[PDB]
């Protein structure tokens, strides 16, 4: 899993050299930032649910036809899934903030994203909206660096999805 | 000024440790490098070596040997790493040393034939397994010689060697143990043709929890 | 790989849940100690060469045979290896210390080390000994530095120990 | 040349991916620290000379015989060289503080250290003393993080030399 | 490799001197801007996918033929390459932007690029065009972000431009 | 690797002593025989092809089944192997003979051989037989050469035998 | 282990061919020479001790300060070691004469020489003197080819040490 | 080309080390032998022709049918060739004696022997007889080591042919 | 590779003839000198380390700039290379000396060397200088040994020179 700390170790390890000043400097960076990161996570964790509802919802407004019978958005099972899924995305995001690296995201969400989505005919687009809507809400509860961090990660997914 | 020296107890010596493992000079390796001006003999010795290292140490008939790849070495215009690419892209290796054994088997055996190391971790074995369907086989083998460490040591103009069975950098555990499994005796060689077919020396079971145990 | 943070995550994942507030507070405090953590590492790396050099001297004063003809540290070539080995182990330990987790150490460094040693005929016991010798010297530095703000490093010191010990144990 | 900034780029580059949050965190670390680093450099740069004199000198006290005729420490040429050399070490150290990485040290000083020293029969020991003596002096002009940084680098050489 | 800091060092080295106080003050101030610098980079990386997507659309609206049979962007296979390429260039540019130096970009990326394009029969002109298209979009984001402290980024903006342009030029 | 000289050294090393005068006189004498030793080797190498050819004929006259469908020497492919193998073994034996030591033979040639043979399903007994067949023919030449100064080679002849036999045994 | 005999076998082996005339010629060389080699060994073996004493001693004359307290040459333990070590060098040399190859030297002494010496801060210089002094003595007890051989090997180490 | 001298250089070169005592010993061997080798060559060179006639002839006695019309041995062209060829073999042998290595033989005669012979339907057997007959004659003009050398090389071909 | 003997052969081959009696007498004589030849080589190899060490000192006393910042021998890394290079050249020269032929030296070592040096910005002049410095020192030993039977080595001495010089020339 890719976090700041793991990477420097990795790089140090590959070369076969002790952790010198260079790397520690880097680590320090991660730790200083954490305070902001951590704050953001506490904020998302708390409002989770509400964000999720809002997102799921949004998607349907954006793509009305989904709710019609014979479609994917139709019938509760699917709605449940849709909810679940977004929860996940969120969950991971929090994780990543705390871990101080994309790692968590990469391994759970991103890797194999495409094929999953292809085989089940999930349109990336949808997820994206979810995220965007979220981003917009988050853009109220947070501010300054905490916010900035939140964004970075949220986006990172947008980019991976698209 | 006693200069008490003394025979000591264990009396292992330099030689005994390796004879115990049975390496018999497989762990020590002397690299062979080609030169732009070279005797045909020097090319021959390279071919000789190349064959062994990438092949099981299995017998190679004159018919088996691919003359077109051997041609071109004398000429130039083929990097020795590229020469080694021609081998394995060869039907000879795919039909035999690839078909019989399981996907895992040839990955370990490639990782042995092309590089001394046995596989440090389950995940990297898995990385090549992702490739099997992800892309064509030729790519995956190409990926090995294209990998960095193949390049880093014996990168160009050099026959690959079983640098395994010595300390190599970033060996995640059981380097020796796995290698002990993967190399039989020097005379002994992996066989395209074998009873019980061909199975992975290294336990699929492991590659994470425990060191492998194999007949030697 | 793994480290303190990642680890806690993973646990949380399997439960399928957002991180407990309690759990955050483990990490929150862990952060606070960072500075201390870092210096600890720095001290080891800074003194590395010495730590080893020292440990060796003591190792060989104790087990004279290792350096005698027919022993395991004899001749030069072997000696070299033995030194190299010690170093490596150390290197890893350090890594762990930074991560705040044994894992890295266990996987790359320790797992199957014993068996290697066995196959070679190297006496596992002596190796273990060396590890400890190292441990003590290392702590020595961690715990007595110069120009650092004075406070309590014990917490880190002990964790350091543990790493050394996991090493000692699994080798032995 | 190995600095924090170069490495993260390198790692990013290898994987073939954009610089994401992970790396930036690291970079940030380097920059925050710099303020202390920079200070240290200004301090060494100023007292350079005096440090050099003191060191060279020390070495001779430590190893009297060097100054005897037929030895290395003997005859001005050699003394000049000895001075020059130490200057270098110092010079680089400053560099490294500023660059925020061992890089400068590695490439000039460390790489090929052994063989140079072997072929000219320079005993590492000597240099070391120089450094140590230096370290001791530096341990007055500086304080807090600035100091800490200075040390790290000075040491790094001790370790490389030995 | 190289970057702003390293560079200044190197220069100083050949003169054989410590860094001039004047020169330090270049770096000292450079540090101060960091935060700005960073956000700039962040903005690019954050929008990456889009930047490209966008630029492409416009590229192909202009030079219809590229996508027509016999053109260079046809068929799929080729198209893919062309997209990939754009991205790469971008990636590098970003790198540079962080480093505070062209080098990385020139050395890893731009070197030999023209010649490749030539050998393939790819029309260098069009490539260059694309680069610019990208440039403008990118700046768009750098310069209009959300949640960032309001201030002047011009200095950085221009340097960004230059990088794009070195690219455009050496390809063209 | 190893040979007569090196060997004696190694032994001496573990005792921790200079070479015994007695021990030197083993080597001193060994030297004197060189010339004989050499010719022996020369004789083998000179006749190599034939030795094998011969042995084979006899092997197959005896164990008809090997060459029959279902046997181990059938079909061509296999046959070839079997010939090659014989040769190899011989080659090594020669090597040993020169060295004045079994080792080389044991390590490179015999080590693992049995197990291989097993895995293949090759009947170890027959292999051994072949080795002997070779032995006798080989000695034939060693012992009856032309244009060589007449003298006693027995000593060497027997040592030769032993090597063949170690082979036979470890295969079998 | 590298001796004449082992090498030709090796080379023969690599190519996959029988020992032909080429190699035997070489071997013959080794055997003819041996008579001289052997003689030399008998001479060194006998005077061993005396050579050792003389050498150790020399070193101290050459580097007086070593015998001062707080140094390496000081206190019996160290002296004992110093003796031991040189004995070894000698021992091996004899071996190599007899084996007719550098092999013995290479594997015991040379391989790993550097690092040993570095980690324990043994200055190559010392050993060298020992050897030189030896060489000088040997240059009396021996003569002609026997001598020449002795030298070759002694030197080989000088070169490896330096 | 493989001679004693070339090989040791090669081996030395590969390892990246100077020619040490080991190799020189080998070389010495080659040189001592040469005197005998050289003698042998002078003897073959002189009687060349006569050896050739005798051989060619022999072959025909051994394989009468060859001289019948519609065969290979029949018609002068073929006879001429047959002569030429054997001359060659001889020529090379001399070379190899002088060079002190199989080298010359390997590169001219041996390498690619099989395929040549296959494509033109030359039966190895024939050549062999030629050689044997030769060997027998040589076994009169020469004696002691000179002889021994001659044999070695002659044989080496027999083995390569078969 | 090539050497004196092989060479003469090759020539003879193209004529299609047995070796000229005249030509034999070149080789016959060459043999006679062997012993001398050998000792020469031995002397170089024996003193190797020194030869270099020496030459270097003198090289750097002369061309002070090489060791100054901006020069080619600075910093350490480069220095090392420069030493290594000298050595290599020497190594080869030796080889040649034994062979009795320039080839080996020309082909493996000298070929392309100039151009390399040029591309790097290494001053070819200085390299050449070093080669000579070496030459003189080397001859020094070859020509003034101890415990060798006294006689005339000139012939060999000059040939040695030539090798050095071919080196000097082709580099320069
Ligand atoms: C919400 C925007 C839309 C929606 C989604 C939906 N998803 C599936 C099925 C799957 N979706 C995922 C996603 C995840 N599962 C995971 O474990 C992870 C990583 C932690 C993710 C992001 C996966 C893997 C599946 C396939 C297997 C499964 O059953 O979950 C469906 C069902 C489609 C089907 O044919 O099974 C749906 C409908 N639901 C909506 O209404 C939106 C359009
Ligand atoms: C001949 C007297 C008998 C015989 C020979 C035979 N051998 C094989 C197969 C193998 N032989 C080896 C052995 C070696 N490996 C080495 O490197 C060396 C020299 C150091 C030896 C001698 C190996 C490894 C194989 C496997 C080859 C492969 O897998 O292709 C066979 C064929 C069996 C098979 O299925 O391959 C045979 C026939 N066996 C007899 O029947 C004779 C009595
Ligand atoms: C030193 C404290 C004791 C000792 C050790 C010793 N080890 C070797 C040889 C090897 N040691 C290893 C071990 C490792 N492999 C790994 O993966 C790691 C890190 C995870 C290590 C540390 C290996 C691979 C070797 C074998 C190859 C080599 O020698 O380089 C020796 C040398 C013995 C030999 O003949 O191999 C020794 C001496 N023995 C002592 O004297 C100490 C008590
Ligand atoms: C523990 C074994 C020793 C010790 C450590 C200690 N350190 C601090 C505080 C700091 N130490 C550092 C060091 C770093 N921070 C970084 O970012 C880096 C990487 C470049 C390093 C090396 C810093 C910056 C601080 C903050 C300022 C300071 O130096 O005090 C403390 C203070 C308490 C705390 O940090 O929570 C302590 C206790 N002190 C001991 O008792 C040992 C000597
Ligand atoms: C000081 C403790 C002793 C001393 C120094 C001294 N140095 C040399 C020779 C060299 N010194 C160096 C070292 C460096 N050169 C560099 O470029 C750098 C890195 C930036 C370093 C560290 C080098 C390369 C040399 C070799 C040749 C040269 O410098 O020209 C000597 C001369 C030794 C000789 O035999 O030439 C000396 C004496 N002077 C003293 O008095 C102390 C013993
Ligand atoms: C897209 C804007 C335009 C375009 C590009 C294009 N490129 C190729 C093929 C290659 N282009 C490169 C790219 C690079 N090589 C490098 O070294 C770097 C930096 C690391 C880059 C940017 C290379 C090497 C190739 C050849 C191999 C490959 O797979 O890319 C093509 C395809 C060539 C072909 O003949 O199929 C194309 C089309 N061409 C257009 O149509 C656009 C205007
Ligand atoms: C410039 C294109 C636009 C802009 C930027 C701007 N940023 C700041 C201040 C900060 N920006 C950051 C961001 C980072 N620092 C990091 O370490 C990382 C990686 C994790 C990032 C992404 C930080 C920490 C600061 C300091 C605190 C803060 O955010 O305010 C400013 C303020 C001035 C300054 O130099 O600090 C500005 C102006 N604002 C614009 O108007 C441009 C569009
Ligand atoms: C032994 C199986 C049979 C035998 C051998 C025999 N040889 C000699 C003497 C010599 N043999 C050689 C041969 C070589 N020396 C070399 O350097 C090489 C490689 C180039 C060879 C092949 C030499 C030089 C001698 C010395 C002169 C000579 O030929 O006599 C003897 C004589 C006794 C001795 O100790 O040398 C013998 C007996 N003769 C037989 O009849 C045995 C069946
Ligand atoms: C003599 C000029 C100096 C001296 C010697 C001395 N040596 C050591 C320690 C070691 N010596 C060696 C050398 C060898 N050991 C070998 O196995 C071989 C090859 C056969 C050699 C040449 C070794 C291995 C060591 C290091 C390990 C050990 O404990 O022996 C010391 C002690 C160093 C220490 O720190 O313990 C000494 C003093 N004594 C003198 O007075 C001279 C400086
Ligand atoms: C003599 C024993 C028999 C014989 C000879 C004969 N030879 C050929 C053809 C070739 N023989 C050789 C031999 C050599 N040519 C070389 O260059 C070398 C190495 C220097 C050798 C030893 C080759 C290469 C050929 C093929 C080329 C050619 O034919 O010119 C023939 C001709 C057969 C044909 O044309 O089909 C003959 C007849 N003939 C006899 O009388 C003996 C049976
Ligand atoms: C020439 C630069 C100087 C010189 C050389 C010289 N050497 C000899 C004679 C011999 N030299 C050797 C040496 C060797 N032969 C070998 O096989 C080996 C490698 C193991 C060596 C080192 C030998 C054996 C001889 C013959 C016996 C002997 O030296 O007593 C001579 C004498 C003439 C001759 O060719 O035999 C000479 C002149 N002597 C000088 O003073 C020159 C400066």
């Amino acid at each position: 899993m890719k976090t700041v700390i793991t990477e420097v170790i990795a790089s140090a390890d590959s070369q076969g050299r002790f952790l010198n000043n260079t790397e520690l400097q880097a680590a320090n960076g991660r730790f200083q930032r954490a305070t902001a990161s951590m704050e953001a996570a506490r904020a998302l964790t708390s409002n989770a649910d509400s964000l999720v509802k809002g997102a799921v919802q949004e998607v349907y407004n954006k793509f009305p036809y989904l709710t019609q019978p014979g479609q994917m958005g139709y019938g509760d099972t699917n709605q449940a899934k849709c909810a679940r899924d977004i929860s996940h995305y969120l969950r991971f995001i929090t994780y990543s903030l705390v871990a101080g690296g994309t790692g968590p995201l990469d391994d759970y969400i991103v890797a194999g994203l495409r094929e999953v989505n292809r085989t089940f005919n999930l349109s990336p687009s949808w997820y994206i909206e979810a995220l965007k809507h979220i981003k917009g809400k988050v853009g109220s509860q947070l501010s300054g660096q905490p916010l900035t961090e939140a964004n970075a990660y949220i986006d990172y997914c947008i980019n991976a999805l698209s | 000024y006693s200069a008490f020296v003394r025979p000591a107890d264990q009396a292992t010596a330099d030689g005994a440790a390796q004879t115990k493992l049975g390496i018999t000079a497989i762990a020590p390796d002397q690299g062979v490098e080609l030169r732009p001006n070279f005797t045909e003999a020097d090319v021959i010795t390279v071919i000789r070596a190349a064959y062994k290292q990438l092949f099981g140490n299995t017998y190679i008939l004159e018919s088996e040997r691919v003359i077109q790849a051997e041609s071109l070495l004398r000429n130039g215009s083929i990097s020795v790493r590229e020469f080694i690419r021609i081998l394995a892209k060869s039907d000879l290796y795919k039909e035999r040393f690839f078909r019989c054994t399981s996907n895992n088997r040839f990955i370990e055996l490639n990782l042995k034939h092309l590089l001394g190391r046995a596989p440090y971790n389950q995940g990297e074995i898995a990385e090549h397994l992702d490739r099997y369907c992800q892309s064509g086989y030729d790519a995956e083998i190409d990926s090995y010689i294209d990998s960095d460490e193949y390049r880093r040591v014996f990168g160009e103009n050099t026959v690959p060697y079983f640098r395994g069975f010595k300390y190599q950098v970033g060996q995640s555990a059981a380097a020796f143990e796995r290698m002990r499994a993967l190399y039989s005796g020097d005379a002994g060689s992996d066989t395209d043709r074998n009873q019980n077919g061909q199975r992975t020396e290294l336990t699929s079971g492991l590659a994470d929890p425990a060191q492998p145990v194999r007949a030697r | 790989m793994q480290d303190a943070f990642t680890k806690a995550i993973v646990a949380a994942d399997l439960r399928g849940s957002f991180l407990s507030e309690q759990e955050l507070n483990q990490l929150t405090n862990l952060v606070k100690e960072s500075n201390k953590r870092l210096d600890a590492v720095n001290a080891i790396t800074g003194n590395a060469a010495e730590i080893i050099s020292d440990a060796a001297h003591k190792l060989f004063a104790e087990q004279t045979d290792l350096i005698r003809p027919g022993g395991n540290a004899y001749p030069n070539r072997r000696m070299a290896a033995c030194l190299r080995d010690m170093e490596i182990i150390l290197r890893y330990v350090s890594y762990a210390l930074l991560a705040g987790d044994a894992s890295v150490l266990e996987d790359r460094c320790l797992n199957g080390l014993k068996e290697t040693y066995v196959a070679l005929g190297t006496p596992t016991r002596s190796v273990a000994r060396a590890v400890q010798l190292m441990k003590e010297t290392a702590i020595g530095y961690v715990n007595s530095p110069s120009g650092v703000t004075r406070g309590d490093c014990s917490a880190l010191v002990n964790e350091a120990a543990t790493y050394f010990d996991k090493a000692a144990a699994s080798i032995a």
